[PDB]
RNA sequence: CAUGAGUAACGAUAAAGAGGGUGAGAAUCCCUCUCGCCGUAAGCCCAAGGGUUCCUACGCAAUGGUCGUCAGCGUAGGGUUAGGCGGGACCUAAGGUGAAGCCGAAAGGCGUAGCCGAAGGGCAGCCGGUUAAUAUUCCGGCCCUUCCCGCAGGUGCGAUGGGGGGACGCUCUAGGCUAGGGGGACCGGAGCCAUGGACGAGCCCGGCCAGAAGCGCAGGGUGGGAGGUAGGCAAAUCCGCCUCCCAACAAGCUCUGCGUGGUGGGGAAGCCCGUACGGGUGACAACCCCCCGAAGCCAGGGAGCCAAGAAAAGCCUCUAAGCACAACCUGCGGGAACCCGUACCGCAAACCGACACAGGUGGGCGGGUGCAAGAGCACUCAGGCGCGCGGGAGAACCCUCGCCAAGGAACUCUGCAAGUUGGCCCCGUAACUUCGGGAGAAGGGGUGCUCCCUGGGGUGAUGAGCCCCGGGGAGCCGCAGUGAACAGGCUCUGGCGACUGUUUACCAAAAACACAGCUCUCUGCGAACUCGUAAGAGGAGGUAUAGGGAGCGACGCUUGCCCGGUGCCGGAAGGUCAAGGGGAGGGGUGCAAGCCCCGAACCGAAGCCCCGGUGAACGGCGGCCGUAACUAUAACGGUCCUAAGGUAGCGAAAUUCCUUGUCGGGUAAGUUCCGACCUGCACGAAAAGCGUAACGACCGGAGCGCUGUCUCGGCGAGGGACC
RNA sequence: AGGGUGAAGCUGGGGUGAGACCCAGUGGAGGCCCGAACCGGUGGGGGAUGCAAACCCCUCGGAUGAGCUGGGGCUAGGAG
RNA sequence: CCCGUGGUUCGUGGAGCCAUGGGGGAAUCUGGGCGGACCACCGCCUAAGGCUAAGUACUCCGGGUGACCGAUAGCGCACC
């Protein structure tokens, strides 16, 4: 029932990653923001395998 | 290698009024040719209705002759491309190399013709206007020399030689007008190759049209949320407007357009 | 922390019952025995994605929707290794990046080239055996792969730049091989009659799989020269252009069948033991014969038809320049070859829905019998289960499903539903028609199984070897003979719409929108628009038979009356006004040259006024009065009014309120529909008008057929309800 | 998956001048027609704190095309 | 200096000075903007380049004090 989930090691992994974030200025910006504003990490790190 | 126009399927349910055409060279093209991207979307914003595709070949054709202005060529033969309003002749240049070129009035496979500095005014060769035997026919024709075959009268059997003046000769172009081109410029001799095509009949629209590649257009399409015109009702609106914030369909476009007066007159119209 | 509540609920009506076992306790664990449901899936398989877990050993207080000594649960330990499988160590498209370059207030926008970037390209192995556990990765048998060192033989060798070349629809399709079906009493084998019978071409099991190349089936992919060799595809013998010969069902060079070296496996029972995961196990095999064959493979076929089907290795082919004495082509010897990957789940309790949620999620025959054909049907093969809460009587009543008679729609807003009806073969088939068709019209009749005479397309002629109907004849047994499961109810008729379709994810199967095809009309390509801050792309490598704006929407007949207002199209003679150019002139300060305002005669851009044009352009197309031997209107009979004043067809309609209009038909009766009439509350051709076959999960009106549907239904089975 | 339909071309036989054009055989095209896997989802029915934040059943339409589908991408949110 | 605009207590005005987008378009200390729109005065300052300290801001981080808090207030966050 295409509940829209079903991720893709590829696609998802792909679309999102350190690189990518640093690329788009918004990406980067939000990056640091979150990053040290409140610790955590980065789902663009979330990645598996 | 000409082509039948008229063959029409018959009563194979509503596949009715389907017109076939068959160039006899039937060979699959040759060596020189890449392909086109999937434009319709472009410069990556998206634009202009219809648009869909359907299979994929994609052309490269000669548009410039002064590049050998002489090496007779003999019709390699007939054939065409997933583009153009009137087939082509893959021609062979006596020097070895060949080139996809026009396809004027039914010439003939193996026929020799060429062009340049004086070509015999035989539909097929091409020449700098100037060699214009005023009262004759060509197409492909290009004003502003070098600017390549400019005015590729598609299946446009239309370049009618009409007198000359100054460094410009007068021409009657499809449209139903007369412009001017400095003689040294050029013209493919004779006329086009297709028209009946233009009359072709195709069955169940969806089927055909789409196959064409193009999908749709649907005006004042109810919910005029946009669709310029009215909707949310039967009735055809009033204002007198078109899609994407339009001016109806009876107003200019030209301007100073240094272009305009610069040549041509007849102004834009016909009367069949 | 209470409450309905110890009622509702346990995730599918694919059922389970026994015996023994282990246990502190076993409906709910283990074996084994009866039994039902899958099987075309509840099969296995690759992949995805999950990422623990998988196993083996202990344990269950949490977790499973209670169990629970069971687990995918908890604790610990061990478990996947590949030059030849895959992906990178290579290729590239879309496509992202981007040295250049064009471009922004900035952040960026655009971007060739080179790069990144694919189960799209390309590339060198297979099978049999061994672990609790992984395998073409391990072992073993068999078959190779490139790269390095050498040597041996052989050459204008020597880029990746030129080229040729790999490269490609769809529909279909001859010919040829295993897969893979299938009968061999055909050979090997462990057994049996239990029961009236048969030990007899009886049953039951099996009767292969891989094999350098050597070779024998099929074909599967073409030219030798020479020369001119005014292109070369810049640089040169390689391609392509011209010419004279040989251009042979030609030798050419790339997958099957045999090979066969040869290895390996080899199952029924059967009974001995482990829970099982399992193993001995018969010589241990017999391992031959004949049948049917594909959408698979050879194969880049072959034909036909348009909407006419991707870019980088490999073979050559020259510079660089080396080579040519140590470059490449080719044998043998020697020596090399790393990075990331497997466990298992994996049409699903481990992947996605917050749950062991009956939802969804990509490709691989899909074993067999029967059915005309077939992944549908019914029973099954292997292989998979028994959905995880149980026992119990079984009343109300909803559910699911079965039977009815009498009548057979009156129920009812609607025959909603449900039943009728449906499998192929022959008899036969209406108004209308775009002569394609409405026909599966419609209405009949058929089939089962026996024996008998009679023709055929298979397979090495053709003789136990099979598939097509034969055909006909006599006859057999049922109420019953597509015998069960797959499987049309039908006819008449009217409004719309053409018909194929998409959608409205969340009611709204269907009109609307599509549309093919009509007309107006826009644009000269550096078109016109569409996004854009330029840049720029788009558009179109298209180039007015073309690319846009549109109202319509096959087709047939047919598109009439007005442009006085509106928009748009055409002409600036004139009236008209911004800035401006501008100077008359007034002005303040100036003792004064002067310095500085205000400044307005006249010239002055589109526009606006004005004059024509103008409907498949907005948008509209009338009002009243009078007269032909009489009793009824009709012709103008002139007038009031405006731009004229609605034609053709059309009418109480997906527009008539007076309306259940009036007649007619249908009918026991009908505001329902069909047909008329036509004083059209308020139709009219282009947002089309009248009509118009085929086609609709269209909406509405008849009527035949059939049917617990209705006159109430009445009993019945399965599930909760209830103990 | 599977089955029926049965155009165009052609081949031959038939009639003029040849020809139209006919008949027959071949053929075996898209529409498709019939109907599963595939894709949609009315018509009726069955849950209401339901297997479920859109389901199960009986049923039904397309069932080669504007078809359906896995992988890889671009357009996006006053924009698509 | 003309208009097109920013500043400034100035929002259009009698509206000044600095500041710039358009077109015009120069003076060396008798020079040239500035006080008063503007004109006659006196006065003022010396423009269209350059450099930096020192005194008010800020709080990551350290120290200290609190008619500032007690585990639902305090940072949400008193400790994997
Ligand atoms: N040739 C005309 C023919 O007859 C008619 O003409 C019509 C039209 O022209 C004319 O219209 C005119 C117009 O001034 C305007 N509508 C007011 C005027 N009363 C009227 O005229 C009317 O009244 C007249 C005097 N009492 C009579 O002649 C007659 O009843 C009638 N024509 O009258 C006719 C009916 O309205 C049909 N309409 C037409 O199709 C057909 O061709």
């Amino acid at each position: 029932m295409k509940r829209t989930w079903q991720p893709n090691r590829r696609k998802r992994a792909k679309t999102h990653g350190f690189r990518a974030r640093m690329r788009t200025p918004g990406g980067r910006k939000v990056l640091k923001r979150r990053r040290q504003k409140g610790r955590w990490r980065l789902t663009p790190a979330v990645r598996k395998r | 290698k000409f082509k039948p126009y008229t063959p029409s399927r018959r009563f194979m349910t509503v596949a009715d009024f389907s017109e076939i055409t068959k160039t006899e060279p039937e060979k699959s093209l040759v060596k020189p040719l890449k392909k086109t991207g999937g434009r319709n979307n472009q410069g990556r914003i998206t634009v202009r209705f219809r648009g869909g595709g359907h299979k994929r070949l994609y052309r490269i054709i000669d548009f410039k002759r002064w590049d050998k202005v002489g090496i007779p060529a003999k019709v390699a033969a007939i054939e065409y491309d997933p583009n153009r309003s009137a087939r082509i002749a893959l021609l062979h240049y006596v020097d070895g190399e060949k080139r996809y070129i026009i396809a004027p009035d039914g010439l003939q496979v193996g026929q020799q013709v060429v062009a340049g500095p004086d070509a015999p005014i035989q539909v097929g060769n091409a020449l700098p206007l100037r060699f214009i035997p005023v009262g004759t026919v060509v197409h492909a024709v290009e004003l502003e020399p070098k600017k390549g075959a400019k005015l590729a009268r598609a299946a446009g059997t239309s370049a009618q030689i009409q007198g000359r003046e100054g460094d410009y000769v007068i021409l009657r172009l499809p449209s139903g007008e007369l412009r001017k081109v400095h003689g040294e410029c050029y013209a493919t001799v004779g006329a086009v190759g297709n028209a009946d095509h233009k009359n072709i009949v195709l069955g169940k629209a969806g089927r055909s049209r789409w196959l064409g590649r193009r999908p749709h257009v649907r005006g004042a399409a109810m919910n005029p949320v946009d669709h310029p015109h009215g909707g949310g009702e039967g009735r055809a609106p009033r204002g007198r407007p078109p899609a994407s914030p339009w001016g109806w369909q009876t107003k200019g476009l030209k301007t100073r357009k240094r272009r305009k007066p610069s040549s041509r007159f007849i102004i834009a119209r016909r009367k069949k």
